[PDB]
RNA sequence: UUGCGAUAACGAACGAGACCUUAACCUACUAAAUAGUGGUGCUAGCAUUUGCUGGUUAUCCACUUCUUAGAGGGACUAUCGGUUUCAAGCCGAUGGAAGUUUGAGGCAAUAACAGGUCUGUGAUGCCCUUAGACGUUCUGGGCCGCACGCGCGCUACACUGACGGAGCCAGCGAGUCUAACCUUGGCCGAGAGGUCUUGGUAAUCUUGUGAAACUCCGUCGUGCUGGGGAUAGAGCAUUGUAAUUAUUGCUCUUCAACGAGGAAUUCCUAGUAAGCGCAAGUCAUCAGCUUGCGUUGAUUACGUCCCUGCCCUUUGUACACACC
């Protein structure tokens, strides 16, 4: 609880770090607590990270992707459509940025946006083609909670990659945009729109 | 305490190297500047265009400090970039060769590098003694 | 994709056959007698045989 | 509308035409051991807690 | 001879593969099985496995 | 080495060098509008005339026009170095010209016209709708040209 | 071929080798090309013990 | 389309409505008043030296700044 | 002719590890009995000649390659000689296969 | 003479070699601090070793690392490697082994490959494709 | 067809595997000025009071962590749980450099196909020609010719982006006197390139291949725009006996479609896809190509027979040049 003096001297911002470990310096770890469960275990909290890039091995097995940390998935649904294949600093870069924003309106925890983003646009309910054909029949099935986080991260990186083509908001604040919206439940965000268009054919398919 | 030129940024101590020998101007800009590309793989000439060339000579005189030798092929090599071939892909093009030539041969008169008989520039007595200045002024500004 | 060749499983049960009272169910002194004891070219595979024949008193106990 | 957390007691199987639908048995967690049998489309693990938004309908396809 | 190693160990194993197809041809009624180029400074000698070596 | 601000003493949409020159963008793209005018050469230019090079192209003063195009018209006098121009050692009195708006056209035709009049393999290929620089016709351009 | 197979699969066999295959092709007699191996023996096909053991 | 160049009555509600601004970005400025990018960077510049917006990030391509108090 | 140090080096280039290294211990074995000092095996980088030709002779099937590849080994060991002594123990038995080249020095 | 340990990190191609010896709390990269790193948003994975112990662990050493191969990314995560080797390293050979068991504990409890170098490998490319799995577009028409 | 098990079979052989190569570990050995590190024999600088340096191995000494490559060791799913017929196995956890055949290749049986190659060979049978030649050689043209259909690609439609400046980091090669190869440095030139020298037959010199994406700071600001660079004009170089139908590069200008793409269709499960470029091959010159190589590095599944293809068993047969 005290600052320290070295031959190279490290700054009092990080070295306030040394007694919590927070996101880049910012927002701690510390009451993210889901609201809703099911879904614990699957979002990655309760073991803190500086920043949002690790080289972790989580594909190798069925469910070590449920143990890299939620903002380092959300990092990792960013880096795509070609053009952004490899480019990690860039996407973590952007959630630099985008927790900015998140915490500058609706001034809570940050974290806890993308963490109450998730939790609101997992599709609980899904259907799946039973019949080998084009020509069909659909069914309602249930939805595992891997999935529930996996198609999550997926439709509010997409809703922020798509509103932020070919206009002028940025990566940053479209993403930003995107949490906030999902965060309360408001329709207005692509990934709640998407996930009831999913929940609405499956009362329909049973 | 005794600061050398690597317990400053880059970025802040060029930025801070270019605006001195600008405000001290004994550097000897060539002449064709506004006319040359500094590449030709670039498109455009330097977007500052009344400035650029104490750039230059402040990141060549930081590269002779870092190094122990550079020559003109290697600052070339360094200062190129991908080159738009239109519709065939990028290359590695090396920059232009007049420009930093002339950078060094600036840096010369006003004494920051020399003749080093291992190649190209090794950087000078006084020239280490001139960055090293800044490098002090740039952490306590 | 762990499953064993007869040429392991044939040489492992070869030396459970004559040599009980002798290698145990620790695999490294397994590993170095079947220096001794059998002339195999390899040491790869002197440790498959060697670890199935571990295997094997472990099942045997 | 009055959604129900369950809890996987048991994998019972792929099923569906692709195999991407796979079968559970669960136990609620709310009047614990009033156990059926459900459909899952995504990764499904033993204890993992999936919610249904009915409480009457038993999975149908197996096999 | 000023000659690099990747280029005079590549065109030492092109002297024996030309006298292999060489002593194949020329050699072929006599049984020959293999030959055996040994560099040494000063000589370098020919070594022939022919069969029947009396008529070689 | 700081940034300054500005103001809008602007003026629209404005006739140049026989061309609408446009306001609402800056000086060197704004005479990109101009034919044989691009970004090197509006860059060299917006340099040689002592015009700032933010300045959008519509808070110009008029007399800023007229030395832009004073420059443009007659570039060997004015430092730039003769390898930066359109046409050079031309094709009939070895001077170099930098051709402008509606020029360009016209010695495109007098080089077109100067080539199929001597019979050169070019100037056929120019009069047949072919390409002219040693391409491949057999796959592309087989929609148009 | 069939006197010159055997008689030299059973000349490798009586001087002492583990296996021995011979595969003579071409035509004799007759247009379409047919293709006959003479083996007698023991062979390994797969892996480096080729390289060891196996003269072609 | 987008104000290329500051007149009075843009500067008198860019004064005056970028307070009550949770959140200001180059952006922000582009998409609620109608200015270019060109002028929303200096309008930022500007207003961080008047101190009627306070910086967060100062990043290029991305700046979050938000109202002072 | 009276034991004096040459400043000889000896470099030994071979395709074939086993055959070199033979030679590399013998020099070795020779020079650790007559009691000179010496700079032993240096074990430069394996040269590696990779040469990727097409399968087939003419243009049909897959798109298929070989690498053939030839190794080169090299070592060389550094040594501080009575010449004519050293001279007549190294020019016998020279080894096919591994080539061997004596330098001498003015250092 | 002084205590002195002298580790490595390695990520793919990047081995950055560390000269831990007693000192006064020097923490420098090539020349230079690590306060300056560059890339300059990865500057916590090389302020990991330090901020997962504490920085009084470091007060009474210097360390002087030098990093080559790899890129930007990749050297990074062999300068977190190197520093928190070194430091555990010299918890072994000087300071007691139940703190350079508290060391090895917040390190590996962290990030393994603070301690530990990650196996996966660059692995070949495969004619038929420009990828080492991936392969070229085929036709059938 | 890997085994376990059932068993009129028992016990084996080829193939799979083992094997060989490559990559990941070795602060354990053997060392090295053709690799480094540490003092400093010894200096010598800059700021200082020790930080960053530059220099000499009978004009030093020591060490091998880093690198190299000899010889070795290591992993055998080890250990422990869960399941299985307590099997063969599989899954999880912990340890571990590695727990996907450790990753990846090389090798790869029996049987074939009327698969391709006579235009790779002085591999070859038969046929054709053999001087007015289908031989050989010389000069010029052609393969590139352009209403068009198709295949693999390269460049994009931009703000997660272009430009300018700045930061600046790899790995696999190759290279000349058995003659003009890789080229550092200096000078001249916007550039391309030229000239004077140099080092290297190569862990020694090019070369730290200072590679590109990337990072930061500026300029742009949703406009077919400063995106895109197609077409086209003018000039300067290089290679070459020879550049015209532009060999290629360079500087200015022209600035086309293209606003993310019907029907359909390809590849792909972890340092993998993808973005990025570098070397080699052919090469006098020419890479949007291929073989590698490294940089950056995700989503998704650890399943199935639904589509396609293949395999095995049962049934049918009037088929055995075997549904051609
Ligand atoms: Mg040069
Ligand atoms: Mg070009
Ligand atoms: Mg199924
Ligand atoms: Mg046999
Ligand atoms: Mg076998
Ligand atoms: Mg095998
Ligand atoms: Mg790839
Ligand atoms: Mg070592
Ligand atoms: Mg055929
Ligand atoms: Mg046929
Ligand atoms: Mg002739
Ligand atoms: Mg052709
Ligand atoms: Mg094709
Ligand atoms: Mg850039
Ligand atoms: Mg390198
Ligand atoms: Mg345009
Ligand atoms: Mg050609
Ligand atoms: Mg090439």
């Amino acid at each position: 609880f005290t600052p320290v003096v070295l031959a190279t001297p490290i700054p009092e911002e990080v070295q306030q770090a040394q007694t919590e470990i927070k996101l880049f310096n910012k927002w701690s770890f510390e009451e993210v607590e889901v609201k809703d469960a099911s879904l614990v275990d699957y979002v990655q909290v309760r073991q803190p990270i500086f920043v949002a890039h690790t080289a972790g091995r989580y594909a190798n097995k069925r469910f070590r992707k449920a143990q890299c940390p939620i903002i380092e998935r959300l990092t990792n649904s960013l880096m795509m459509n070609g053009r952004n294949n490899g480019k990690k600093l860039k996407a973590v870069r952007i959630i630099k940025h985008t927790l900015d924003i998140i915490n500058v309106l609706t001034d809570q925890n940050p974290i806890q946006v993308v963490v109450d983003a998730i939790t609101n646009t997992g599709p609980r309910e899904d259907t799946t083609r039973v019949g080998g054909g084009g020509a069909a029949r659909r069914q309602a099935v249930d939805v595992s909670p891997l999935r529930r986080v996996n198609q999550a991260i997926a439709l509010l990186t997409i809703g922020a990659r798509e509103a932020a083509f070919r206009n002028i908001k940025t990566i940053a604040e479209t993403l930003a945009e995107e949490l906030i919206n999902a965060a309360k439940g408001s329709s207005t965000s692509y990934a709640i729109k998407k996930k009831d268009e999913l929940e609405r054919v499956a009362k329909s398919n049973r | 305490p005794g600061v050398s030129v690597r317990d400053v940024a880059a970025q802040d101590f060029i930025n801070a190297y270019a605006s001195f020998l600008q405000r001290q101007g004994k550097l000897e800009v060539p002449g064709y500047v506004d006319i040359v590309k500094t590449s030709s793989g670039n498109e455009m000439p330097p977007q500052d265009a009344e400035g650029w060339f104490y750039k230059r000579a402040a990141s060549v005189a930081r590269h002779i400090y870092m190094r122990k030798q550079v020559g003109v092929g290697k600052l070339n090599k360094l200062y190129g970039g991908a080159k738009s071939r239109g519709v065939r892909p990028y290359k590695h093009i090396d920059a232009s060769g007049s420009i930093n030539r002339k950078v060094l041969q600036a840096l010369e008169k006003i004494g920051i590098v020399e003749i080093s008989p291992k190649g190209g520039r090794r950087i000078s007595e006084n020239g280490q003694r001139d960055l090293d200045r800044i490098a002090a002024q740039t952490l306590e500004e | 994709g762990r499953v064993r060749t007869k040429t392991v499983k044939r040489a492992s049960k070869a030396l459970i056959e004559r040599y009980y009272p002798k290698l145990t169910l620790d695999f490294q002194t397994n590993k170095r007698l079947c220096d001794e004891i059998a002339t195999i070219q390899s040491k790869r595979l002197r440790n498959k045989i060697a670890g199935y024949t571990t295997h094997l008193m472990k099942r045997i106990q | 509308t009055p959604v129900t957390l369950a809890k996987v007691i048991k994998v019972l199987g792929r099923t569906g035409s692709r195999g991407g639908v796979t079968q559970v048995r669960v136990e609620f967690l709310e009047d614990t051991s009033r156990t059926i049998v459900r459909n899952v489309k995504g990764p499904v693990r033993e204890n993992d807690i999936l919610v249904l938004m009915e409480s009457e309908r038993e999975a149908r396809r197996l096999r | 001879a000023l000659i690099s190693k990747k280029r005079k160990l590549v065109a030492d194993g092109v002297f024996y593969a030309e006298l292999n197809e060489f002593f194949t041809r020329e050699l072929a009624e006599e049984g020959y099985s293999g030959v055996e180029v040994r560099v040494t400074p000063t000589k370098t000698e020919v070594i022939i496995r022919a069969t029947r070596t009396q008529d070689v | 080495s700081l940034v300054v601000q500005e103001q809008g003493s602007f003026q629209h949409i404005l006739r140049l060098l026989n061309t609408n020159v446009d306001g609402n963008i800056k000086i060197v793209y704004a005479l990109t509008t101009i034919k044989g005018v691009g970004r090197r050469y509006s860059n060299l230019v917006c340099k040689k005339a002592d015009v700032d090079l933010h300045k959008r192209a519509g808070e110009l003063t008029q007399e800023e026009l007229e030395r832009i195009v004073q420059i443009m018209q007659n570039p060997t006098h004015y430092k730039i170095p003769a390898w930066f121009l359109n046409r050079q050692n031309d094709i009939t009195d070895g001077k170099d010209y930098h051709t402008l708006a509606n020029n360009v056209e016209s010695k495109l035709r007098d080089d077109l016209e100067r080539l199929k009049k001597i019979r050169a393999h070019r100037g056929i290929r120019h009069f047949w709708g072919l390409r002219v620089r040693g391409q491949h016709t057999k796959t592309t351009g087989r929609r148009r040209a | 071929i069939r006197r010159a197979a055997y008689g030299v699969v059973r000349y490798v066999m009586e001087s002492g080798a583990k296996g021995c295959e011979v595969v003579v092709s071409g035509k004799l007699r007759a247009a379409r090309a047919k293709a006959m191996k003479f083996a007698d023996g023991f062979l390994i096909h797969s892996g480096q013990p080729v390289n060891d053991f196996i003269d072609t | 389309q987008h104000a290329v160049i500051l007149d009075q009555e843009k500067y008198d509600r860019i004064l005056k409505e970028v307070p009550t601004y949770r959140y200001v970005s180059v952006s922000v400025l582009v998409d609620r008043l109608k200015i270019g990018g060109s002028l929303a960077r200096i309008a930022l510049r500007h207003l961080e030296k008047e101190g009627i917006i306070k910086p967060i990030s100062k990043h290029s391509k991305q700046a979050i700044y938000t109202r002072a108090t | 002719q009276q034991q004096q140090i040459i400043k000889i080096r000896i470099t030994l280039t071979s395709t074939k590890v086993k055959q070199l290294e033979n030679v590399s211990s013998n020099i070795v074995k020779n020079a650790e009995q007559h009691n000179l000092v010496k700079k032993g095996p240096v074990r430069l980088p394996t040269k590696v000649l990779k040469i990727s030709t097409r399968k087939t002779p003419n243009g049909e099937g897959s798109k298929t390659w070989e690498t053939y590849e030839m190794r080169i080994h090299k070592r060389y060991i550094d040594l501080e000689a009575p010449v004519q002594i050293v001279k007549r123990i190294t020019q016998i038995t020279i080894e096919p296969g591994v080539d061997v080249e004596v330098v001498v020095a003015s250092n | 003479a002084v205590p002195s340990v002298q580790t490595f990190g390695k990520k793919k191609s990047a081995t950055a070699v560390a000269h831990v010896k007693a000192g006064k709390g020097l923490i420098k990269v090539n020349g230079s601090p690590i306060t300056l790193v560059e890339p300059e948003i990865l500057r916590f994975k090389v302020y990991e070793p330090l901020l997962l112990v504490g920085l009084d662990k470091f007060s009474n050493i210097d360390i002087r690392v030098r990093v080559t191969g790899g890129g930007h990314v990749s050297q990074v995560y062999a300068i977190r490697q190197a520093i928190a080797k070194g430091l555990v390293a010299y918890h072994q050979k000087y300071v007691d082994e139940q703190s350079k068991n508290e060391l090895k504990k917040a390190f590996t409890s962290y990030d393994r490959t603070l301690l530990i170098a990650d196996s996966r490998r660059p692995e070949p490319k495969k004619f038929g494709g420009k990828g080492a799995r991936s392969r070229f577009q085929k036709s059938y028409r």
